[PDB]
Parts: C-alpha cells; structure tokens; sequence
C-alpha cells in the first residue's frame, strides 16, 4: 500500500480527533449487526440479541478499542502494515479461521463510522485514503492465508 | 430477503434525502472513481473530475433507479430489469463493483444524514443495496 | 436468472449422476475441506478424514436439497427457504463459503460426468449453484 | 503460498501430461462463457457470440496459449511467484484495470478443466495442492493493487 504525503496528511489529521475509546466498539458493533455470521466468532460476549443490546454490550466496547488500537498502529507503521500485523494474523488465520473477507467488511465498517462522525469533512479524497488504509490492514491481516 | 422493519427504515432514510438526491448520488459516484480507480474505466466519455457536470447528471440518474427501487421495494427484480439488462448485457459491468458502489453510497449517507445512520438503518440499507445489486448482476448470459 | 436452456442443461446433467448422488455431494464437501481449510471449523462434531461416515451421510444430505432445487428450479426460494433459514440463522455460515462449495462441486461433476461438462452445461450449473446460494445466504438478520 | 513436496509431485506429475497447446484456450474460453462480464476485455477477438463461437475462436486459443505458459512459469518458481507475475501485474492492475477477483475465477476455471480431463486422477489431494498454485498465482497477479 501506497500513501501520498497529502494522503497521510489528512488520515492523520483525521485520526488524532477520533475518540479512540469509542470508535472501535462502533464498527465492532455495526459489525456484528450489518453482516450477523460474525457473531459465528463472540459467542462468549453475551447478549447479541439487538443492535440495541450488541451496541451497548461492554464485551464489544472493550473488544473493539482493541481492535481500534491495532488500526492505530497500522497507521503508525503504513510503510510496514505486514510486520505490525504478523500475530494477529497467525491468530485471526491460523486459529480462528476467519475468512478474510471479512477484515475488508471491518474495515469498510469503519470508514461508514468515520463518515457518520465527521460528515463534510470526510471528504471524498479522505475516504479514498483511509479505503487505501483499511485494504493494507485487510490485506496485512491476511498474509498468512497467503 | 427484507424484512418489513428494513423497508420502513430505508424508505424513512432515504425520506430525508429530498432535494439532494441527485447530489448525494453524484457524489457516491465521485467516492467510488477516487476510492476504486479501476470503476473509472467504463466512463472513458466522461470527466471525473470534480464539479463534473457529467457525473452531476449521471448522479441524478442513479438516485432515480435506486428512488424507484425504494419505491417498488416488494417487485425489484421487475422495477430494475431493464437496467439489469443494461449492466450486464451492455455495459458488462463487474459484479464485484455493485459492492464498491453500494458502500459508497452507504458512506455517501452517512456524511450527510447522521442521525438517520444508526446501527440497525446501516443494517437495513446494506441489505436494501445488495438487493440491488443482486438484481443488477442477474442477467448476465 | 436462469434461461430455460440452463434449466434443461441442468436437469441434464444432474439426470447423469443417477444412484451416484450421495457419493458425489460427500466427495464434494471432502474437496471442500481438503481445499478451503477454513470451512472444516463448522463441523467439530464430524470426523473430516477420507471414508467418513459421517461425511459420506452428509453429502447424501447436500444432494438431496441440490435435487430438490433442480426439481423446483422455478420457485427455488420457497424450496429451500428452510435450510436457507438453517444455514444462516443457526450456523451462521459464512457467506464466502457457498462459493466453495458451489466450485468443489463444479469440480466433481466434471471429474466424472467428462461429457455432461460442456462449456454451455459449465455456465448452466454455475449460474444454479450461485442461485441456489443466493437463496441459502438470504435470510441473515 | 506453501506447497509440501508431496504436494509438488502431485502437481508436476499431473502437469506434464497437460496438453499445453489446448488448456489454456480451454480454460480462457470457458472464463469468457461462464462469467462473459469478461467478455468486455476482448472486443478485439471477434467472434464471441455463442459458446461454440468463443471456443473455437483462434484469438480465444492463441491467447489461451500465452495464459498457461505464465502458468507453467509459475509451477516452475513456486517459491518466487511475485517477482515471476511481476510485469503481468503492472499489465492487469495499471493499464488494463482488470479486477482481481477475476485472477481467482479464471484459476477455478482451469481446475475445473484439469478435473475434465483427468476425471479420477484429479483426486481431492490432487485438487487441493493445485488450489494452493491457482491462489498463490492470483495473489502475485494482483500484487500491484496491494
Ligand atoms: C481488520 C480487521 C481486524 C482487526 C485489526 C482485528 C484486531 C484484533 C485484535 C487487536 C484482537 C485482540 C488480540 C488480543 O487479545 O491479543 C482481536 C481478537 C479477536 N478477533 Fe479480530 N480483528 C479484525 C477482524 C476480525 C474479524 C473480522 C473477526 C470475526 C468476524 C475477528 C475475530 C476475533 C476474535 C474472535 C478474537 C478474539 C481471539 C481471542 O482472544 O482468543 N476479528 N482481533
Ligand atoms: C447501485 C448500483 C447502480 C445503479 C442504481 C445504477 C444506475 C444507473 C443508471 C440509472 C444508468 C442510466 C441508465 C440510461 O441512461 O438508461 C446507469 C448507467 C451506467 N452505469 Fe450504473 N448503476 C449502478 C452501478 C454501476 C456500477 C457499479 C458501474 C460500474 C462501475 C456502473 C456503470 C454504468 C455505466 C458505465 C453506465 C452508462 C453510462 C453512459 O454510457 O453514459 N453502474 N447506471
Ligand atoms: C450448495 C450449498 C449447500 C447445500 C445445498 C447445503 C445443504 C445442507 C443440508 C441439506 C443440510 C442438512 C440440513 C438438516 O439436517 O436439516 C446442511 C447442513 C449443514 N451445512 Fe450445508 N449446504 C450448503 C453449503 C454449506 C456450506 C458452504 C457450509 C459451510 C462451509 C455448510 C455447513 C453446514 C453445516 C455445518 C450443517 C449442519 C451439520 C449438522 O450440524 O450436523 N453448508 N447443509
Ligand atoms: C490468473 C490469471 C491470468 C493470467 C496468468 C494471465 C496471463 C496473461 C498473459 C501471459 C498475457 C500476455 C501478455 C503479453 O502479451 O506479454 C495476458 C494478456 C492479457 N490478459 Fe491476462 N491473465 C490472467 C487473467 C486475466 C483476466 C482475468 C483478464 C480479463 C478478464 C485478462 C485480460 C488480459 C488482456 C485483455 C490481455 C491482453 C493485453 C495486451 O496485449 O495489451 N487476463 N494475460
């Protein structure tokens, strides 16, 4: 994956107003009810019943500042998304055996959520370099299927 | 398949669209041709650049195709068949780019109507869209 | 949507398979597992090895709904809606996988039936197994 | 992509009894039939109007051809499929904008061929080492967009 300077500009000026306690547990969430198979892999996270119940479950909260937290890493390390992402891919491939698609559906869950909380300015050009962010995260992710 | 809830919420959502669905629809446009630079191929007519009075008017015709989905939620396969038999027959277009339009479009709503894009209307629309897309990837032979 | 003629080229080929049937859906799903190593995790309760039992009963299953939607190609929804409620309600399969299955079992039609599988009869048996899979993956909610 | 030997021997011993001259056009003939979106990458071959059209169809053949020789190159550098699809990337992601989920269908269409024309042999270990070949190939074809 490939970043201009203008396009690094504005993810991360995007990303330092993201409210990192908050946002991960949003596209977790909007996962888990958009695209419901994903619940395959949380049984253990309690009640799922609703979007009202999955959206306010502390289990997806907890869980999806970290998942946030490995976005935000990414971001830290464009130039080398494989090596920052090299156990979790073991983990998410190897021993969950989550189909990969699934990480592109995170990460455009995601971009929808940076879309609903910064509107006009999650310009156009923004989203195409956050899409270039979330598809080297997916990518990444996905190494050892690969 | 859509559920009675889903109906009501994509019709409720898109309700607050009004005067600006051409806009809203020119912009999806805009979104995918920057975000998946392999769509801007099948318009090599048009400009893509910003304030494209081109992708102004083509935005107005799909948010006209997706209003008469809306519309005719219940009979879609028959509301869009003469598109479905435009994208594939004429214009073989991918199938795999319904879902890059579709998220553009879901993104699109997002940045404009925020407090209709709650967790389950985002559901309801992703479902509503890939209706869509199904039946405007149905006809290819 | 299929053409008559892919109706007819699937009843066909389908017809070919005869007292078959079973032993191809079970051969299959071990295709599918030997190759896709990620659907093996939807079956902890069976035995995946080669002669399986277990495997072998299955696959009798999985021929008898693809049988079932031959013979009700026309109303193919309403034939499968319960396994389509199965297959995503209760074992929240993966939408990815049908597309597995659907091509391992392209495979072990051609891999016996070498005359039935002509660049037409492909194309037919394509398209059903993708519909078949469009109505098993259209109840999530 | 991770091949066993036993898994090489399974795919080279099948592979040298490939008619090298038919398959290709075999397999890029039925990608043309079975998913003729594909069709719009080929005006310039002619006829394409019926099954019979396209697979007899020299252009269809000849190209064909080419298509299992970049098959071959792969089979022969197992360990290096990036640097060997190199330009054939740049060719299909830069200039002709091919998606690549189209890699993935056309190399299911050659194991569909290859299961045609070796029936029993095409065994399922048979089957699942060729799909490691195919998977490995299109992800080096797409390297470009990653
Ligand atoms: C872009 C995509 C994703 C990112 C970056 C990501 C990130 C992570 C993180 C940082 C962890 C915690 C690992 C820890 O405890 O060390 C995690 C755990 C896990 N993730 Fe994801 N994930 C992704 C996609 C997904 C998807 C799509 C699923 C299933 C639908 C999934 C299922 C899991 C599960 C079940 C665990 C818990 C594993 C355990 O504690 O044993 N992940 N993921
Ligand atoms: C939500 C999905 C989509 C909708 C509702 C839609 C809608 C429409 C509409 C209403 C037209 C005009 C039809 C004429 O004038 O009868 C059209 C044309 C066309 N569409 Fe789409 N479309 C969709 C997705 C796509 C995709 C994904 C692509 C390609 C990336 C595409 C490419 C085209 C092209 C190339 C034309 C013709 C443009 C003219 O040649 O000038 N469409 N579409
Ligand atoms: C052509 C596509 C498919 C067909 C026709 C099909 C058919 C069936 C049939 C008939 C049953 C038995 C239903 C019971 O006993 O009412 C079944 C069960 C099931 N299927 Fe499928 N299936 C398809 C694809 C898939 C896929 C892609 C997967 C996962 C990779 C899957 C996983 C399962 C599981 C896990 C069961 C239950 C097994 C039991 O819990 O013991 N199916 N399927
Ligand atoms: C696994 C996948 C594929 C392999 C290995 C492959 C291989 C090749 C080869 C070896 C060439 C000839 C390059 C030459 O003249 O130097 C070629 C040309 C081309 N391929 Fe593919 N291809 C693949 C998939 C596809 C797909 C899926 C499409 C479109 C649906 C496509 C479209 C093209 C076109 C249009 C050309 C002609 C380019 C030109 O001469 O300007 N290819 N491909």
């Amino acid at each position: 994956v490939h970043l201009t300077p203008e396009e690094k500009s504005a993810v991360t000026a995007l990303w330092g107003k993201v409210n990192v306690d908050e946002v991960g547990g949003e596209a977790l969430g909007r996962l888990l009810v958009v695209y419901p198979w994903t619940q395959r892999f949380f049984e253990s996270f309690g009640d799922l019943s609703t979007p009202d119940a999955v959206m306010g479950n502390p289990k997806v909260k907890a869980h999806g500042k970290k998942v946030l937290g490995a976005f935000s890493d990414g971001l830290a390390h464009l130039d080398n998304l494989k090596g920052t992402f090299a156990t979790l891919s073991e983990l998410h491939c190897d021993k969950l055996h989550v189909d990969p698609e699934n990480f592109r559906l995170l990460g455009n869950v995601l971009v929808c959520v940076l879309a609903h909380h910064f509107g006009k300015e999650f310009t156009p050009p923004v989203q195409a370099a956050y899409q270039k962010v979330v598809a080297g995260v997916a990518n990444a992710l996905a190494h050892k299927y690969h | 398949v859509l559920s009675p809830a889903d109906k009501t919420n994509v019709k409720a959502a898109w309700g607050k669209v009004g005067a600006h669905a051409g806009e809203y629809g020119a912009e999806a446009l805009e979104r995918m041709f920057l975000s998946f630079p392999t769509t801007k191929t099948y318009f090599p007519h048009f400009d893509l650049s910003h304030g494209s009075a081109q992708v102004k008017g083509h935005g107005k015709k799909v948010a006209d195709a997706l209003t008469n989905a809306v519309a005719h939620v219940d009979d879609m396969p028959n509301a869009l068949s003469a598109l479905s038999d435009l994208h594939a027959h004429k214009l073989r277009v991918d199938p795999v780019n319904f879902k890059l339009l579709s998220h553009c479009l879901l993104v699109t709503l997002a940045a404009h109507l925020p407090a209709e894009f709650t967790p389950a209307v985002h559901a309801s629309l992703d479902k509503f869209l890939a209706s869509v897309s199904t039946v405007l990837t149905s006809k290819y032979r």
